[PDB]
């Protein structure tokens, strides 16, 4: 027993004597020197007072002190002994009630593991606390307007947030936050919106939101009004900055998310800004890019497939769409523009439609020079080469919205035109070249097409399918009444077929993301037939949570799967399996979760339920090529089943697409051996070898950008149309209708990092290019990338890979370093 | 920590419901190498255990009577036996010829499979299956090198149609000879990235082998394995290992490994054609090479890595500075004047001493005083042990 300890152990009683005489003399002498003891041992934050713990039962003699009496000094020092002995125990409604009630000096003086405790239980009690309570938040309120301040002057700014989002009062977080941690306070919430839901979800982005306009930080200001895809919001947040050098950086971010914005002539620097987010100069940027790689060179199917190392109408088909991946958007190709009639020819039937089509993707962006080049195919007299030639201008003109608009011309006249085949090029076509548009002019000339009484099947989902993409995540009124209409006016047979899939997609692209939207929609989809009810129910409440992460219901999707069928019953399996990619593709924490849950499906599933698994492992890590998932789907591309063999090597090219990965090209290679005498499994195996280069590996097919967190509607559309096609592969890609694979048309982007100048010149300048690093939590000044490289600026990010400026040199608009960024001069640079 | 009482109850929830799901699943056993339960096809392996039966590897000797309808195989099993067989009847007579490897059932030793030849499995392990992390990029001062190395050794793979039409036949061998560190390895590992053929790595070294005659063994091996590939290359480091030049001093000195040499010599240029294969050796000791394996036809271009000159050596410090955290007027043209005749080895050492300077001194940034150093303590406090001055006499 130390006699120090034994010190203290004295003022269990001889200073509650003091507080036991009568005479209040006394009582002020040792409650100061009392409240003072505490801050004793408060100094270190591991020594604590162990004979107070033993004053813990002494409290009765003091329970008349402080509460039986005048609250103005007697029960004021006497309370916040217990408050520090509340600590120790559970201290249920304890704790805050000696601090409520006691002393309402600085909270701090207390120590900052007393209010981390106390904190803690604010937020306890305030759930507790109901309606009918609003009379006792009085002092607790004044606790949060002196804890948050407490909190970010430590450092500890991440328990600032979490203390007012349990207590569900974000907003006055804004009010105290300083130019020291506005990042930090910013960086770990909307890093919680991944998980908390709804209305937390907005709530949360909404506070983030308000600190960066309160700072003035406008470039990440409208990265997180699109993720919450605020249509109002977009126009305050552009127009109420001052800086035309920040503004033209944001129609460089609002043109790649493919949200349209229609100014007013009097903004200042008008055209510019149309101009950049309009990505008309898309094309010019994309080949001055390329030149700087010196990969102009055009690039024939042989150099792909590399034959010499190897120890029909399929083989010409396949070797087209390998021709136009590759040297995809580049403008040029030694196979078509060189006397294409041979090599078009060459192919026969529908090889025809996809061959003629692929001239439109090797001039993808390229508007104005594409059209120049379909023309000549245009006025062929074959039924195909003609059609395949229309859908290739809505490839052309696909991801690029100019001001005057070609592509509904050449197309419009078309869309009732008798021979199907015709019809066929042309909605498909206006699909692509307005994805992600909602305009009126091209749905409702669109729209009577899925009406027609001429209009096949194949026809009918071809217009869903593109009226889908016109109006992704939009909730168009319009192309709902005529989706439901078409759907149960078809017969019980009709929607046997497997075009008739595609309806209900038309259906489910225009509530991408929307959510909660669907009950009315859903609704509608009871009255219709089964199975293509369930198929159609379970399709469409998919798209509405598409990158949500929803983990309720995935619950649902996993039921979905949990009962099997002993085909035509569980058809609708295959949709909750993609369904599940297509939720989880929000956070890396849920896809990663997700790919365990995917080996079960591949293990304890059916054929119909296993068919689908590969299709999203590739929607799941689209243009990702991880080897976890490769390893798997490489183990799987040999199976029994004819359609997991070809949705799994067809995975494969679109999780490695535009990578030009050298194991993933030499795992394709020896696959094309192995399955040399499937021409539908080598057709396959064709079809991932030229996804693997596409773009000469300058393009990417993820639908997310700004540094993995923002969803583009239009890329998913093209996604979900290509791997909804493929649930019958063997009727539908393999089939007569593999021009559906140019979707995907639609998610093109090119992996960007070019700078440039204030006049938007290109500015190459050393750069760091390596994989991301978490940043949250962490105080200081945290490292974001490792591994990590130097390049010049005109330089292709792979999936995961951020970029920071190795100098300082010049100052980015924007923190995120993605796609055309503005460098401006640094000031203190070069004092 | 108002969370750490929860995180650790969600914690060993996870940590729980992960061993409970091991217990469905199953991830054990790992030490019999048993894979994980979801690629278990047991009804398959049931079938396969009866349907399929197990075949002995026997080579065949002699065919008798091919002309006739009843052509007599005679096969010699390994250790076991030798057996006059019949070809079984799902499989052509013509597929099986004299001297090669078939597999046989246990009942009536019929020939039921070819196989192929029989390669020694540190042979099979020569070839590179991961390609290294090194491009042309990081090679400086080497450009009328590379442009050599690479017109023989990729060029004719890539583009072949350009030397058939000329009746252009390309060189199948490349010498890379140079002082250690000029940059031989370095070239040939750009090689074997950027190659798409089968690339073999083989170290003069490996060849060296404890009885007589197996050396040489590895050698033919090495040649017949390299020849089942439509075009394959051989990159032979180090060959001065093997290669020396043959003597006699009286006692069997280096007979052994002469031998060697003489069988690579054979491969390379001798009675036989030697395939599609385009060989390439580094050695930093070119002059104890021997004559007959340093001929055209068997070591055609001998391309020299000379130490770099004042610009080679200024794009190496480019090179290797690029991704360092450099001041704003680091001199490297300076520097590569500070080292006249250095290889590209003492420029990386240089820049990685440079930085580890700045780390000593808790300093973020490298100056053009810590590259001053570094040379110091490279280029010129580290020549004692410089191997230079010795290997240019070789070289
Ligand atoms: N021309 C060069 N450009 C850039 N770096 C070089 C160059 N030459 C050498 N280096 C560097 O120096 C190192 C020396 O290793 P390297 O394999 O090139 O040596 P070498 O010439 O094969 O030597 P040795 O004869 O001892 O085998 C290389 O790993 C590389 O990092
Ligand atoms: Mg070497």
């Amino acid at each position: 027993l130390s006699e120090e300890d034994k010190q203290l152990q004295d003022e269990l009683e001889m200073l509650v004597e003091r507080l036991g005489e009568k005479d209040t003399s006394l009582y002020r002498p040792a409650l100061e020197e009392l409240r003072r003891q505490i801050r004793s041992s408060t100094t270190s934050m591991t020594s604590v007072p162990k004979p107070l713990k033993f004053l813990r039962p002494h409290y009765g003699k003091l329970k008349e002190i402080y509460e039986n009496m005048a609250p103005g000094e007697n029960k004021r020092f006497a309370a916040d002994i217990i408050s520090v002995l509340a600590m120790t125990m559970s201290g249920e409604r304890e704790c805050l009630k000696y601090r409520l009630v006691g002393s309402q000096e600085e909270l701090a003086s207390w120590g900052h593991e007393y209010v981390r405790h106390l904190a803690g239980e604010v937020a306890k009690e305030w759930q507790e606390l109901d309606d009918a309570e609003k009379v006792q938040r009085e002092p607790l309120l004044t606790l949060v307007k002196e804890i948050v301040p407490y909190n970010m002057a430590h450092n500890a700014e991440h328990e600032a947030c979490d203390l007012l989002m349990e207590i569900e009062q974000v907003d006055m977080l804004e009010k105290d936050i300083d130019e020291n941690a506005y990042a930090k306070v910013c960086l770990y919430l909307t890093s919680c919106v991944n998980y908390v839901p709804e209305p937390e979800n907005s709530a949360l982005l909404r506070c983030a939101l308000g600190v960066f306009r309160k700072f003035s930080r406008f470039p990440e200001a409208l990265r997180l009004a699109l993720m919450l895809n605020d249509m109002e919001l977009v126009e305050d947040i552009f127009t109420s900055c001052k800086d035309v050098v920040v503004q033209k950086q944001m129609a460089f971010m609002l043109g790649r998310h493919g949200v349209f914005l229609e100014l007013s002539e009097d903004v200042e620097e008008y055209e510019d800004l149309t101009e950049i987010m309009s990505n008309v100069q898309l094309n010019s940027n994309f080949l001055a890019l390329a030149r700087e790689l010196d990969i102009m060179e055009p690039k024939v199917p042989d150099d792909i497939y590399k034959t010499h190392l190897e120890n029909s109408a399929r083989m010409n088909l396949a070797s087209s769409f390998v021709n136009g991946f590759v040297n995809a958007a580049f403008g040029q190709d030694k196979l078509l523009t060189d006397d294409g009639n041979k090599w078009l020819y060459k192919n026969k039937d529908h090889g025809m439609l996809s061959a003629a089509a692929s001239l439109g993707m090797i001039l993808l962006w390229d508007v104005d020079g594409g059209l120049t080049q379909i023309d000549k195919y245009l006025y062929s007299s074959e039924d195909y080469i003609k059609s395949g030639a229309l859908l290739a201008c809505g490839i052309v003109n696909s991801g690029v919205r100019n001001e005057c608009d070609p592509a509904l011309a050449l197309l419009s006249d078309y869309v009732l035109h008798n021979s199907n085949t015709m019809r066929l090029g042309s909605i498909f076509g206006l699909g692509l070249a307005y994805a992600g548009s909602n305009r009126e002019d091209v749905l409702t000339l669109l729209l009577p097409v899925m009406g027609d009484s001429k209009s096949s099947m194949e026809v009918a989902g071809v217009t869903a399918l593109a009226c889908g993409m016109i109006a992704v995540g939009s909730c168009n009124g319009d192309v709902t009444s005529t989706i439901l209409q078409t759907i149960m006016e078809k017969s019980e047979t009709e929607l046997k077929d497997t075009y008739a899939r595609w309806l209900p997609l038309g259906l489910g692209l225009n509530h991408l993301g929307k959510g909660e939207a669907i009950e009315a929609i859903l609704a509608a989809l009871e009255v219709v037939s089964e199975p293509f009810r369930s198929f159609a129910n379970t399709l469409v409440d998919v798209c509405a949570y598409a990158g949500s992460g929803n983990v309720l219901k995935v619950q649902q999707l996993l039921h979905i799967c949990s009962e099997h069928f002993d085909a035509d019953m569980g058809a609708h399996q295959g949709v909750a399996v993609l369904g599940i990619a297509l939720i989880a593709m929000g956070e890396e924490i849920g896809a990663e979760m997700a790919l365990r849950t995917f080996g079960h499906l591949l293990r304890y599933g059916e054929p119909t339920l296993r068919r689908a698994v590969p299709l999203a492992l590739a929607l799941i890590s689209v243009s990702n090529p991880r080897l976890n998932i490769l390893d798997t789907l490489s183990k799987f591309s040999h199976d029994a089943d004819p359609e997991v063999s070809y949705n799994s090597i067809f995975a494969m090219g679109m999780v490695g697409s535009g990578t030009n990965n050298a194991r993933l090209a030499a795992m394709l290679r020896q696959l094309a051996q192995y399955h040399a005498k499937d021409p539908n499994n080598l057709f396959m195996v064709r079809l991932a070898q030229g996804l693997t280069h596409l773009g000469k590996g300058t393009l990417t097919l993820c639908p997310y950008h700004s540094d993995r967190q923002l969803m583009s509607q239009v890329a998913v559309a093209g996604l979900l149309t290509v791997l909804v096609s493929f649930l019958d592969v063997r009727n539908i890609i393999l089939g007569k209708s593999h021009y559906v694979l140019y979707g995907l048309v639609a998610a093109m982007q090119p992996r960007m990092l070019v700078t440039f100048d204030e006049e938007l010149r290109p500015l190459p300048v050393s750069v760091r290019v390596g994989q991301a690093v978490d940043v949250v939590g962490q105080a200081g000044k945290p490292k974001t990338i490792t591994g990590f490289q130097t390049h010049t600026t005109p330089v292709l990010l792979a999936h995961g890979e951020r970029a920071e400026l190795a100098t300082e040199e010049f100052l980015p608009v924007t923190p995120i370093l993605e796609g055309f960024v503005i460098l401006r001069k640094n000031p203190n640079y070069d004092l | 920590s108002t969370y750490s009482r929860q995180i650790k109850q969600v914690e060993d929830d996870i940590q729980q419901l992960l061993k409970k799901i091991n217990e469905l699943t199953g991830i054990k056993e790992s030490d019999t190498g048993l894979a994980p339960p979801a690629l278990w096809d047991l009804a398959a392996d049931k079938q396969t255990l009866q349907s399929e039966q197990p075949l002995q590897v026997a080579r065949c000797t002699k065919i008798i009577n091919a002309d006739s309808e009843d052509p007599k195989y005679i096969i010699n099993v390994k250790q076991f036996a030798k057996f006059v067989v019949d070809l079984s009847d799902q499989v052509a007579p013509t597929d099986i010829e004299e001297g090669m490897r078939v597999g046989v059932d246990r009942n009536k030793y019929q020939i039921h499979i070819p196989l192929p030849p029989k390669i020694d499995p540190t042979v099979t392990m020569m070839q590179v299956e991961e390609k290294p992390d090194v491009t042309y990029s990081d090679v400086g001062g080497c450009k009328e090198q590379i442009e050599k190395l690479r017109e023989v050794v990729e060029t004719p793979l890539l583009h072949p149609e350009r030397f058939v039409n000329l009746g252009i036949e390309p060189p199948k061998g490349v010498l890379l000879f140079g002082p250690p560190g000029t940059g031989k390895t370095l070239c040939a590992r750009a090689v074997a990235n950027r190659t798409d053929a089968c690339f073999i790595r083989v170290i003069g070294s490996e060849l060296v082998q404890k009885y007589v005659g197996e050396g040489a063994r590895m050698v033919r091996e090495l040649f017949e394995m390299a020849r089942t590939k439509k075009a394959c290359l051989i990159f032979f480091d180090e060959i001065d290992a093997i290669g020396g030049a043959r003597f006699d001093d009286g006692a069997g000195g280096d007979n052994e490994v002469q031998r060697t040499m003489l069988e690579l010599i054979n491969q390379l240029d001798g009675f036989d054609p030697r395939g599609n294969i385009k060989v390439l050796m580094a050695t930093n000791r070119p002059d104890t090479l021997d004559p007959a394996l340093m001929r055209p036809g068997r070591l055609d271009r001998k391309i020299e890595f000379s130490l770099p000159d004042l610009e080679g050596r200024t794009h190496i410090f480019k090179i290797h500075a690029r991704s360092m955290s450099v001041e704003r007027d680091i001199r490297f043209e300076l520097l590569a004047r500070l080292c006249p005749n250095s290889t590209g080895a003492e420029i990386r050492s240089v820049c990685t001493e440079a930085g580890m300077f700045a780390i000593r001194a808790r300093r973020k940034i490298a100056t053009e005083k810590d590259f001053l150093e570094a040379v110091n303590k490279v280029i010129k406090s580290y020549a004692k042990f410089s191997a230079t001055p010795r290997y240019m006499t070789y070289n």
